């Protein structure tokens, strides 16, 4: 369901408010922690010795409701950017206090206003704040998604509200965040809590916040339409709205008085909860991926690491890849071998990396489906999952199975193979070196003989991730490169990002490879048409390998193989965000470089402004040969 | 009584009405209260009539001689009416319109509507008879300061607010708000008070203490006056025919000024912020001010 | 209760065995991957291509059941270190084998047995492991607590067992695992599996394994003496071990076959359930103290930094050193004013650093209760813990208690203390700087004034724990000295460690300090008497403090406090272990240090050998004025 | 006075171009390493395996006279940004071929040009080369201070030169030289060999290249004016920009052949020696702080 909050600004017995908002339901409750009209003196005198005590004492809740239940929020006459230097000072005086006393009751987050473009002197007292004494605390920026000159009502006379277009400025409310953001050097304890109000605007200035560490959404009961009965809906953009917010797990938090007063404080969040719940269900791969979500992994090295047991067995449970190998060897099967030859012609069929006995049952079957004969092959360098193919062939294969415990690179046949069937691929379908490993095993292959998969291409795009970005740049490790963590790719099954332009191919193999210059590097240049502002982090990639024919495998959202989840997209990111302007044109170069022992990827964006050269002779990322 | 006096108001038969908050400690709540004896107050021993409201009072106005006007601290507007004996207070409407803090209210010179102003960037007209919501509008874009309802006329009243727009309204009109230049862009408006003659004129305190006298018609600042050292918080004129003008600040002090805004009296007697000041009617030398120190203050003027 | 497991070296079928093993009670079982007797060839033809499967297939069980269930075992007939070259390559490439097989199957724990001096080719087979595809994998070194040689009977007629005194040669395979441990660079994944024997060793040989990373107790069924009714029960030697053993909190390992054949298994694994159910139950210290077992925590700055509430909050659940403090204050009072004067003379009575207010309420009932008049002042700096006291104040306190928010160096006084209440101390006494503090407080104290604190000292005592000198060395942070965590102290409880020496005291400080020439840096040498061999590690650091005549505290364990669990030991590390023998003497130096702004800590050991000087000029570790 | 080098591209004799060199007043010599027109293949047979020499031998010369005296220069029919596959992946090893000789050489410097918008794939070859066993090697790119196509002659009937205003434009040559910095991550061993042409463009393209590591300009015969006796010069607008670079303490390199046929080659030299004696000496200030140029030094703190 949904998790929430109440937001307040009058608390007159926090015990009685505290009671009333948990009887609600609501799992939070944002206030104020001094009394938001109390302003404070911390210079002149006589007001600076007004005696205490300044607010509620700590005592009046135990340490588990402060730390778990109450979100801390600015006063808000504290205006720590005003013109005037009298109120600057002392608002920043009142800034530290409010925080430091925030942090001496253990909230779990405290909320700060963004309503206007230089909010700098309370960017620099926060980050001051953040690096005096390091604690768990959060910070929620309350950022509108309009602004509130941009929503007032046209109803001043001599200063009308212009009806033209302007496509930047309806997007100032991000910018000023952006900007906030990139003063406190994107630090991770600083989130957006996004007010949303009455008119929405258009969908780039909503598709803005895409990639933003968005954790509360702040919805308002002015908002709400009346339902004819007399409860409280949302009209049918607002419930887009509130379904794009739930999908990223972000946290409701209603804000104003109650206007239905007919019914209870009840009717708000019981919408919020009816609407969540109509909702289709999980699927399959999103009930298992749901966990997965923006989690950043190494990329898998089948070739120069050996894989542990529970790898193979989340390779082994998806049943429609194996199904579609199935399918491409039946074809295959059926295409090599008339059929009044099916008892007389017997096919050599290699299983080329067999795991732990997948593809083998896999072949088995197409080759029973197809009513034919085959002589397998189970080829495997990893001896712990040649201990588990032996036991199979032990068990139950016999003889027809022939387990080959070697590198395809090495192993000398003793003869050669009518099909080749293999498994090497990646996320980014080569970065696995599956091309290397199946032309060292091309030699065997017969003259007229078939590789499955056939042929196998990468695919790139631009993406936009604050978060993402940020996740990378806090893998800094000890002993390296302090940006080594962005000359790296990285697994990860994105979530909370933004595409900035329809994914394009960017390396592509083919087997077998007649070719006799053979050569397996590669320089690829691609121009990504931008239709809107945002800010590049990196670029996803994805892949499309065809079995044979019209058997084929795809990641790549468009063309995405239903219900598949064997892997997630990559993720090369980039040292330095990129401003990108509506019309301009991403250009990225990528390179697949290689010497004896080890092969790796070369990227840098060229437009609209160049990068550096990532991952140089691989000083960050090399896959062994 | 709550620590924190936030309202003083005299009737026209000379009886002095406060409105108090608890700005601090286990509770955060408010209370009104009417003084037949001026000089008792602000002891609640020596009172005609208490009540205790469940949140604070951030602004308070008279509705004639039985009506009681709050802003309250829950986004409420609340009329409380006087007992026919005039010892009890009784909550006659409390409504929710306003999502945020109610930071001002006033009165229309007709006395049955009334104009609120609020933390929540509105302001909303109200028919206090009918207890509904006429008009809401949302002119501004940051809290609403202070709203000043015009003396004579029944749909003409100031607002001002942190966007640093001074609003003249006008419900006739289809836009009904115009903003006052002034100068130009100086510091935050605060405080509003037209003047009690002269419906052209009206005056201006603002955040870094300087209070200035605006003609509607030159549409531009007419004068100017360093007052203060801090925010200028209130401003209210004396009912005589050659009007005194009380200015309120955050710097503790009260100010009396002239027609030329020159300095009369000055009373350092508030040791914290000074909140409201009236003048009495039966005697208009005597103003009366309270603040955060718990203090009423008598001041003698010459 | 206890956790368990059974080791067996006969597995016929793993899945009977293991519902067997779970049927008697077992958490885990300790079983071969590899046949015991099934000796594999790797170099020379014809065994070297030897038809597989090599070992019983990874299908058998579960994940969850190999993540939880199964400790692997090395082969005995693997010699990594044997004295012939070709058994020596076959034994390394046989224990990669095994180890890379654990590792595949994702077991929580691998055993390796050390027997003999030399296990140097061993733990270079074992570090490339490690260092290797690094995984969350453990290893639990099978080290006897006597080795065979020393327990074998005296039945060889011209070979004797000496029966002479050596006290080294007792402890040789503690030896033995010191040395694999050290070839290992105190690998935090390499941890010590301890088997006991028949006849247990002196206490020394058996204290020797204080503060080692013991994560197994190995007890064979040969050591369990037989029953009256025929059940197997320990000696009194055995189960004291037992329940030293209980309190670090080990794994125990049953081995051996079922000599008690009239009953069950279940009946060992009942004996041990026994034993701990019928220990003496938690003390609320210890309740309270046993998740904060050896949990490094940086020493709590009170001055520099203002406290978090829930920090005040576990200072205040302390009810006897409160009564303490209540007590001095009571005996104060009545030494200060005599009966025909309670009513006219009142005491002036100043809390420098209230907090909260404990010591206020201690103060109140100590009036109250030596039934004499005192007017109180509550000083603290701490604003956001001044709130609570205000607020104290005003609900309860009234006029009588003055609530003054300022620093106690800075504050002038309107009138001079009779006496001056303050807790200033931490787990070194002086190391929050409650000199300092009370020194710029005495201004304001009356000339024949009382402090409370009147006196403290600190104390030292050289330990030995590897284990808490490998947390230490974890420690390590990027952006500064690569040593720095070495050059710093630490607030822990103290546990799996060992005292080499008696406490001995370190700095004093008394209140008030009427010298005029007031100095509070230190300089002091300590000697340690050891009359046990060991390895240096750190120096354990407490303290004792005089209140006021008899009425004392003291964390300081011959004269702890009872019931207490205000402060835990600190802990002062050292960048290098030393080794020290029996009898020789541990010469640590000690200085206490400062300037106009900053107080710290710099030592050195001088004997046995000399270390480098710890924390020069602070670089590492100030404490703040 | 003024530290100099020749830049020639024609070497029929080693020894006798460095002693000719040496006895017209020039401190080094930029010069192929390769023949500039011995173009190599690397994929395809037959011209795949054409024997060697491949190069004149390291002998012909001591380790001092290659550390000091000789500057490499990349061979310009190497293309590693060609739109043709081909051509790219030979140039690669091409490049890789000559910095490694240059490096085996220990050559002080290494001059590498820059004359289109895109040297993305030369950038890539390059910092892997550097990133390839650390040494003390210095690159010089050679960066037009206007882009050839900016300063060819008005005489193509249907491609007339725009006599518009195009501020950005007129700097596209820094731009190149920027990217190219950037896509080496701001290596130290990468710095600026600006070639000057005859027409001089507007003083904000000039100033562009303030601040940038300019070791080394360029000037070629072609841009000296005759004078009356029939001694090279150059405009005013030319010496007020060698003054500016002297001030920066550049090495100026003269390229081209001698045109001024009736003098000898220490007449271009001789010139920029006069331009730079008569120049105004140094003050107390600079005479104290010349050495303090641009050096990184910690704030005091007396208190
Ligand atoms: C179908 C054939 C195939 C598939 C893939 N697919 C992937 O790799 C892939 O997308 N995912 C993402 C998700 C589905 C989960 C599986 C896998 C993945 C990726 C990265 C890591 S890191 C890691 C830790 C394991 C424990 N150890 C101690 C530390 C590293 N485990 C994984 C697992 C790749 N190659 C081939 N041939
Ligand atoms: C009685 C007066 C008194 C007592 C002490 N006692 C101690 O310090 C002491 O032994 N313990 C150990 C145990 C009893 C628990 C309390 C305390 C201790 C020590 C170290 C740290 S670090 C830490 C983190 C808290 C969360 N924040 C965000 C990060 C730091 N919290 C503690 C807490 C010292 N001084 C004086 N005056
Ligand atoms: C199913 S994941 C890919 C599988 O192919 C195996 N594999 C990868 N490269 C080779 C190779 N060169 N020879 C044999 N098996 C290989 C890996 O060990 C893994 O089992
Ligand atoms: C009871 S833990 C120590 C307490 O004394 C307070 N304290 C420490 N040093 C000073 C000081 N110099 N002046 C006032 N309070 C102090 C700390 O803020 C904390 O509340
Ligand atoms: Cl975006
Ligand atoms: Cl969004
Ligand atoms: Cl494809
Ligand atoms: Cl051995
Ligand atoms: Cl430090
Ligand atoms: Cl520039
Ligand atoms: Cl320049």
């Amino acid at each position: 369901r949904v998790s929430s909050g109440r937001d307040l600004n009058c608390v007159p017995e926090i015990a009685d408010t505290l009671g009333a908002v948990a009887k609600q339901g609501f799992d939070f409750l944002c206030m104020p922690v001094f009394h938001p009209r109390f302003k404070r003196e911390f210079i002149q005198e006589p007001a600076k010795n007004r005696p205490g005590p300044q607010t509620r004492s700590d005592l009046l809740l135990s340490g588990r409701d402060w730390n778990t239940l109450i979100v801390g929020k600015l006063s808000p006459w504290i205006r720590p950017d005003s013109k005037v230097e009298k109120i600057r000072r002392n608002s920043e005086a009142a800034m530290l206090q409010e925080l430091n006393f925030g942090a001496y009751l253990g909230l779990p987050a405290f909320l700060l206003p963004l309503n206007q473009e230089d909010n700098t002197n309370l960017a620099r007292v926060l980050t001051n704040h953040i690096h005096t004494g390091h604690h768990s605390s959060m910070f929620w920026m309350r950022v509108p998604l309009v602004a509130p000159e941009d929503l007032r009502d046209d109803i001043i006379e001599n200063a009308p509200t212009t009806h033209t277009e302007e496509y930047s400025g309806e997007e100032k409310t991000w910018m000023w965040w952006h900007n906030f953001r990139t003063l406190c050097d994107y630090s991770k304890r600083i989130a957006v809590a996004l007010e949303i109000g009455a008119d929405l605007p258009s969908n780039h200035v909503i598709d803005r916040w895409l990639g933003e560490p968005i954790k509360a959404a702040i919805l308002p009961t002015s908002i709400f339409l009346t339902n004819k009965k007399g409860f409280p809906v949302l009209s049918k953009m607002h419930q887009r709205l509130i379904f794009r917010l739930l999908k990223l797990e972000v946290q409701f938090i209603i804000t104003g008085t109650n206007h239905h007063s007919e019914k209870e404080f009840c009717s708000y969040l019981q919408y919020l909860e009816y609407l969540s719940q109509n909702r289709p269900p999980p699927n399959a791969y999103e009930l298992f991926a749901k966990g997965y979500e923006d989690y950043l992994q190494s990329p898998l090295q089948p070739l120069m690491d050996n894989l542990e047991s529970q790898t193979y067995e989340v390779f082994e449970k998806d049943p429609i890849k194996y199904s579609q190998y199935q399918q491409a060897i039946y074809k295959c099967l059926l295409d090599r071998v008339p059929e009044e030859e099916k008892d007389t012609n017997v096919q050599v069929l290699m299983v080329l990396g067999a795991g732990r006995g997948p593809l083998v049952n896999a072949s088995l079957r197409a080759a029973k489906q197809a009513d034919r004969r085959i002589k397998l092959y189970a080829v495997e360098k990893n001896p712990n999952a040649v201990v588990t193919l032996e036991n199979w062939q032990f068990e139950e294969w016999g003889s027809q199975v022939t387990v080959v415990s070697s590198d395809m690179r090495e192993w000398v046949a003793p003869e050669k193979a009518d099909i080749i069937v293999s498994e090497l691929l990646g996320s980014f379908a080569d970065n696995e070196l599956s091309p290397e490993c199946l032309d060292g095993a091309q030699h065997f292959l017969k003259d007229d003989g078939v590789s499955i998969p056939g042929e196998y291409t990468s695919f790139l795009a631009p993406i936009s991730s604050s978060k993402l970005y940020n996740e990378v740049r806090a893998c800094r490790e000890k002993d390296r490169d302090p940006e080594a963590q962005f000359e790296m790719p990285y697994v990860v099954r994105l979530h909370n990002f933004h595409q900035l332009s329809a994914p394009q191919p960017c390396f592509t193999f083919s087997h077998p490879n007649r070719d006799p210059m053979i050569d397996n590097n590669r320089y690829c240049t691609l121009e990504f048409p931008v239709e809107v502002n945002t800010v590049l982090h990196g670029f996803a990639g994805y892949f499309e390998t065809v079995l044979y024919q019209d058997i084929t495998l795809s990641i790549r959202p468009e063309t995405h193989s239903p219900g598949m989840f064997s892997w997630f997209p990559i993720l090369f990111p980039i040292k330095q965000p990129i401003t990108v302007r509506e019309g301009q044109t991403i250009c990225v170069r990528f390179w697949r470089c290689s010497n004896s022992k080890k092969v790796w990827y070369e990227w840098a964006v060229t437009a609209p402004v160049c990068s550096a050269i990532h991952n140089p002779t691989g000083r960050s990322y090399t896959i062994g040969l | 009584m709550e620590r924190q006096l936030e309202a003083a108001r005299y009737r026209s038969d000379g009886a002095l009405l406060l409105g108090a908050s608890s700005l601090s400690g286990r509770c955060w709540a408010g209370s009104l209260w009417l003084f037949k004896d001026p000089c008792a107050a602000p002891n609640e021993g020596f009172c005609s009539a208490g009540v205790q409201t469940e949140a604070g009072v951030a602004d308070l106005t008279w509705v004639g001689e039985r009506g009681i006007l709050v802003a309250s601290d829950s986004g409420a507007v609340e009329l409380w009416e006087l007992d026919e004996n005039e010892t009890l207070i009784v909550s006659k409407f409390c409504k929710y319109e306003h999502d945020d803090i109610v930071s001002t209210v006033s009165v229309l010179s007709s006395g049955t509507q009334a104009v609120s102003g609020s933390k929540d960037i509105c302001i909303k007209v109200w028919d206090l008879a009918q207890q509904v919501v006429l008009s809401s509008y949302r002119a501004h874009a940051a809290q609403v300061t202070c709203v000043a309802a015009s003396p004579h006329k029944d749909s003409v009243f100031l607002s001002c607010s942190e966007d640093n727009r001074i609003l003249l309204w006008d419900t006739r009109c289809p836009k009904p708000a115009s903003q006052i230049g002034c100068s130009a862009p100086g510091y935050l408006p605060t405080s509003l008070a037209w003047h009690p003659q002269q419906s052209e004129v009206f005056v201006f305190g603002d955040e870094n203490g300087t209070v200035s006298l605006v003609d509607t018609k030159s549409t531009s600042c007419v004068l100017s006056s360093a007052v203060h050292s801090q925010c200028v918080t209130g401003l209210v004129f004396s009912p005589h025919s050659v009007p005194f003008l009380a200015s309120l600040s955050e710097d503790c002090s009260l100010a009396v000024l002239d027609s030329s805004l020159s300095e009369l009296f000055r009373s350092q007697a508030h040791r914290d912020f000074v909140r409201d000041a009236t003048w009495s009617p039966l005697n208009h030398s005597l103003l009366t001010t309270v603040g955060w120190d718990h203090q009423v203050v008598h001041h003698v003027v010459p």
